[PDB]
RNA sequence: UUUUUGUUUGCUAAUGUAAAAGAGAAAUUAUAUAUGUACCGGUACAUAAAUAAUCCUAUCAC
RNA sequence: UUGGAUAAGGUGCCUAAAUAUUCGCUCAUGAGAUCCCAUAAAAGGUGUUGGUUCAUAUGAACUAGCCCUGAAAAUGGAUGGCGCUAAAGCGGAUUACCGAUACCAAGCCAUAAAAAGAAGAAAAAAUUUUUUUUUAGAAUCUUUUUAUGAGUAGAAAAUCGUGGGGU
RNA sequence: UAAAUAGUACCUGAAAUCGUUAAGAUGGAACGGAUUAAGAGAGAAAACAAGUAAAGAGGGGAAUAUUCUCUUCUUUAUUAAAAGAAACAUCAGUGAUUAAUUUAAUUUCAAUAAAGCAAUCCCCUGAAAUUGUUUUCACUUUCUCCCCGCACUAAUGUGGGGAAAACUGGCUUUAUUUCUUCAAUUAUUUUUUUUGCUGAGGAAUUUUAAAAUUAUUUGAAUUUUUCUUCUUAUAAUUUAAGUUGUUUCUAUACAGUACUUUCUUAACCCACUCGUCUUGAAAC
């Protein structure tokens, strides 16, 4: 109906990470239809908007976004690697990202 | 993954590996539901899981028991502990995950009525060379304390009735569906006609 | 984490306190580096109160200015802002703390007629 | 340079001199890893120490 | 003098044809070489293959003779353990 | 204008420098040392009657027809307006979807493809620039909404500038209109709004 | 219980999300085979066997 | 510090990366599972899998892989845990991947060393005339360059403060 | 009384410790490091607007108690500009990705359509007669025929024993390689798709010169030309000689729900009690 989306869903996972150890400055992010690392290279370059809600208004708004962008992929199952303007919140982990389709 | 919730038919799995991709799937963030544990599999003889079964029962703080290894003979809650261990379930975040499972035996009022999903790489009928053995979760639980075995087995027979009456009118709606399709496939114009047939609609 | 303003690059804010002094009174949060003989932070164990080093050191010509992108000089009376007149656009004034309120007023204007731009401008009005 | 670069390939009669003044190569990490520090690249299991005669080149194209 | 960014010698057109005065010209070479048309290859691929079967017959005796001693050694090794069998 | 080191021919534009340093010692100096800039190179598949997606304005997932590129990167494109609502707008080809189909290999539509050129051949960028003048007063209505907001919309129809993109955006709409009215499904094609189904997979689709 | 507006002396108007973007999908079972139908577990006939690699659902405003 | 790529080691979950590919072996009513390393032997097996040498597809005798017996301890318990048998075990092989404060490119701080040094207008904005910035020269200094940076005991330099005294 | 929160324990009045109010957290410690996020406090000195015209208050300097000039505030309208950020683009440096590519070497193959050769035979391969050489049979497909079992099979067939040519397979001659093949490895070269990160510096006598490129120009050379090379001169450019441009937004504000910052709370990962003697301390 309304609201068209032209967006594929993704997952903010966790950060770059080894165990006990982590690299906040990408983080891991899984598209929805994308398990093989040729098909996540595709949507390489892509901008990443990580948009949430907020308790109170802050431009008359209830509603952020952090920007970022894919930059490569991450292991052989089309899981990505997203850098963003400021690092995602740990309490994001599991929340839904928009890989938008421009650029 | 991206589903409200994955309603999941735990029969013919294998434990172990199930429990895997039920956790992989909780710390992601997707909510599963686990149905039929009762049915679960595990590689292993019956005798031979009943002896690691034994050794988990002989397992207690001696100096009170009440704080001790809690056993649970439920297949359900077998299958829960099993998620458990595969989860960081003494974090706020895996907590969280492990809080998003849960798990019945048989299937009650609301998920007897959704899609249940299977996970191949968990089907004891991919995972097992045929000539080696293996054991019913349900059984097991009974050996060794449960006792609710046959009545999970009847309220089964009794929803697969159910189901079957569901879905002869399922199949017979949709014979009617096709029908009326087939005759509505000539009134549309040719070139929406020769879309359809070109693309295999 | 570093912080950018323009060419202002700040290595790291979050000054570095002093180790234990979170849990004891008598221990000040001024930094004070551990000499000790088993001592965790004189050892640099990981997660526990990084010690100062020279690698954090602000670059030098960026490394005393405000964030006016001007340095601060710090003035007592009138007669210590003559310098000023030919450093307008690099040095910024402030008003020393124990200046009785007509100084204050005078510097101020002084100042002004010199265009040079006073940090603690209301301060004592 | 391609008067260094043939004095080093062809050893001519200015070498060591070349050598000398070429400051020692400092080589990136291998694009697709090592196999085995540890063992000989003439052992039958995967190892990479050694002669590797010719292989050398894929090596320093990957490490270049 | 200040420090500069090191340009790529080998992909910066103008810093590679500064570091070898042969370049250009031996890159023109090349790329004329290669601009060459199909036609003349595919007329002359025969012509250039068909020199090229004393080679072939030379090359199939000389590993055929490579062949036949690895069998004779083999002969040999088996009529020996067959002596020292009995 | 151009230089093709190793046969590229990259084609130069002059460029302005405006952005000013301060010299090591005594001056100032403008920073930019250069005259020239290679230009965009816009992408293959960007043809001037290909049909393609708005991603980003407030008609995201309309569909639009490229109508001319125009000099600086930037395409102007008309969703024509008297089919789609969809206005003569300069959009960024990165924002953009550009589809296969080309509105101009229709039959139709075809023959008028250099009458839409002749109209196409005279919008620029300038005439896109929002003008200082009446930026200016459309900023001091802002010192009731209803009220402001269409004072807003008459100062942008007033503007002297917008008027001939208006003129041209009717020209060529009434110029498209019916042949595009008679292609029933193409019409139907370009007033629907392109969304992203669960069932389509966008690294496997094609444009 | 339904509609409109809102949640921009310690208080007496008042907001939170671990996850909306089509968050679409109820048969059962076997895995060296199954499932439906009709007769008396058996017989016969159909169906299914990359099965979600599917299907269903979207824009035609006034 | 920002990127990149790796080492050791890993890629079923805990846990980033393979329920990867390819070929064998193993069924354990106390299987097995990363050097140091967290014990196992003599002696056995008509378990199974390959080899060897004698016997007119038979019978033997050897051999060595995995498995089994030999194999008993005190709070309840540990391949790290869950668990795993069309392995997630054992022996290989082929790839991809993940993975350091190490390596690479770039920036900045300091240390060491080095090259060198004891006077003139640049731009921009207005309207030919104005306006705005700058227009440098401190030798333990100024500009630029390269490499380098653990550290107890111990040593030194340069800095930061306190009482009081001259100026 | 200037002041009593200077009231005789009387100047100032710290910390430990406790009270009131408010805000927050709260599943067998608490605190912390690192990174952000949400709240809450503060904040404009860079975090927009110099000037211009008017009227109101003032202050100074020069000009012989009067003219010009400078300036600061208050208000109005009256226009710039710049700065940060974002997006896109360009260039350069450094990577990732996906398509190729010239010329050679290495027993490559494999097809097309007309002939021919051999038949347990052929490219092969095997077993047999102080080095070579020579020889024998034994090696294939059948959706062929015959016999026996004659339905016996895993089988839409089959087991055992024989005959057959020659489809299949092998070899030779000719023409072809876009019907089809032209591989793999290596040496030697030339490109290309989509893309991540980075932008130090700011050159008053080297950001020059050279190099490259473009447009004319002189001659030559040669791989013989729409990127062929070498210089002759001129003019420009940048691929040289470390990032520039455009458009928006902040914003036509004076401090807010934005931006900066502190603090408080979470969350992911990490984190044993310091001092000390000691080889070795979180130490029962």
């Amino acid at each position: 109906l309304q609201a068209v989306r032209l967006y594929e869903k993704g997952v903010i996972l966790g950060y770059k990470r080894s165990q006990r150890n982590q690299d906040p400055n990408f983080t891991l992010i899984s598209i929805k239809n994308v398990n093989t690392k040729k098909h996540a290279q595709f949507y390489v370059g892509k901008r990443v908007a990580y948009v949430y809600r907020t308790t109170k208004h802050h431009d008359g708004v209830k509603i952020k976004c952090i920007w970022g962008k894919v930059c490569r992929t991450h292991g052989n199952s089309g899981v990505i690697r997203a850098k963003f303007k400021t690092h995602i919140p740990p309490k994001a982990f599991g929340d839904r990202v928009r890989i938008l389709m421009y650029p | 993954m991206y589903k409200k919730e994955y309603v999941i038919d735990c029969k013919g799995h294998l434990l172990g590996r199930l429990a895997s991709l039920i956790a992989k799937e909780l710390l992601n963030g997707q909510r599963i539901v686990a149905v039929r544990c009762e049915d679960i599999n595990i590689s292993g003889s019956l005798y031979r899981n009943k002896l690691k079964y034994q050794e988990f029962l002989r397992l207690r703080t001696n100096t009170n028991p009440k704080k001790g290894p809690l056993h649970l003979r439920e297949p359900s809650k077998i299958l829960w502990r099993c998620v458990r261990g595969m989860l960081p379930h003494k974090t706020y975040k895996g907590q969280l995950a492990l809080k998003k499972l849960k798990v019945c035996v048989g299937m009650p009022y609301p998920y007897d009525k959704k899609k249940k999903y299977v996970l191949p790489s968990a089907l004891r009928a991919f995972r097992l060379k045929k000539h080696r053995r293996y054991c019913r979760l349900g059984t097991l639980s009974s050996r060794v304390g449960w006792n609710y075995d046959t009545l999970v087995k009847k309220n089964e027979v009794l929803r697969k009735q159910v189901s079957k009456a569901y879905y002869k009118k399922k199949v017979n709606n949709l014979n009617e569906k096709k029908e009326i399709k087939t005759e509505a496939l000539n009134l549309i114009n040719p070139e929406q006609r020769q879309v359809l047939e070109n693309f295999g609609y | 984490a570093v912080k950018k303003v323009g060419k202002i690059i700040k290595k790291r804010t979050k000054k570095f306190t002093r180790f234990q002094s979170n849990r004891f009174m008598r221990v000040k949060p001024a930094w004070r580096k551990p000499r000790g003989i088993d001592c965790r932070v004189r050892r640099r164990y990981k997660g526990t109160n990084l010690m100062p080093s020279i690698g954090y050191g602000s670059n030098k010509k960026t490394k005393f200015l405000l964030p006016n992108n001007k340095y601060k000089y710090v003035v007592k009376n009138v007669k210590e802002m003559e310098p000023l007149i030919m450093n307008h656009t690099k040095y910024c004034v402030q008003i020393a703390h124990n200046v009785s309120s007509k100084k204050r007023k005078q510097i101020i204007e002084r100042a002004k007629q010199m265009n040079v731009s006073v940090i603690n401008a209301k301060a004592r009005l | 340079i391609e008067d260094m670069v043939y004095q080093l390939y062809t050893c001519g009669p200015v070498f060591k001199k070349v050598n000398n003044f070429l400051w020692a190569f400092k080589l990136k990490p291998p694009r697709k890893g090592f196999k085995a520090k540890r063992h000989a690249f003439n052992e039958p299991r995967p190892g990479d120490w050694g002669n590797r005669e010719a292989h050398i080149n894929e090596l320093i194209n990957r490490m270049i | 003098k200040k420090r500069l960014q090191n340009k790529n010698s080998l992909t910066n057109f103008a810093v590679r044809c500064r570091l070898n005065p042969a370049y250009k010209l031996l890159r023109s070479l090349a790329v004329l070489r290669m601009r060459k048309s199909i036609l003349e290859k595919s007329k002359n691929k025969k012509e250039k293959r068909v020199q090229k079967q004393i080679q072939k017959k030379e090359l199939q005796k000389i590993n055929h003779d490579y062949y036949k001693g690895v069998a004779k050694a083999v002969k040999k090794k088996k009529k020996r353990e067959e002596k020292k069998a009995k | 204008k151009h230089y093709n080191v190793k046969g590229k021919k990259k084609v130069l534009v002059p460029v302005n420098a405006k952005k000013t340093i301060n010299k090591k010692y005594f001056g100032r100096k403008v920073a930019s040392k250069k005259k020239y800039v290679v230009q965009r190179k816009l992408r293959k598949s960007i043809e001037v009657g290909k049909v393609a997606i708005i991603l980003t304005g407030k008609h995201m997932g309309k569909r639009c027809i490229i109508t001319k590129i125009l000099n600086s990167g930037l395409l102007a494109v008309v969703g024509p307006y008297e089919i789609n609502g969809v206005p003569l707008k300069r959009v960024d080809s990165r924002y953009l979807v550009v589809t296969s189909t080309n509105i101009f290999n229709f039959e139709n539509i075809a023959k008028l493809k250099d009458d839409f050129l002749n109209y196409a051949q005279d919008i620029d960028d300038d005439s896109f620039i929002k003008t200082l003048e009446i930026k200016k007063k459309q900023k001091k209505l802002l010192k009731f909404m209803n009220n402001v907001i269409d004072k807003i919309k008459e100062i942008r129809k007033e503007d002297p500038k917008v008027q001939k993109l208006e003129g041209i955006q009717k020209d060529i709409g009434s110029l498209l209109k019916p042949e595009i009215l008679k292609n029933k499904v193409f019409a139907h094609y370009l007033k629907s709004k392109f969304t992203l189904r669960n069932d389509m997979v966008l690294h496997k689709m094609k444009f």
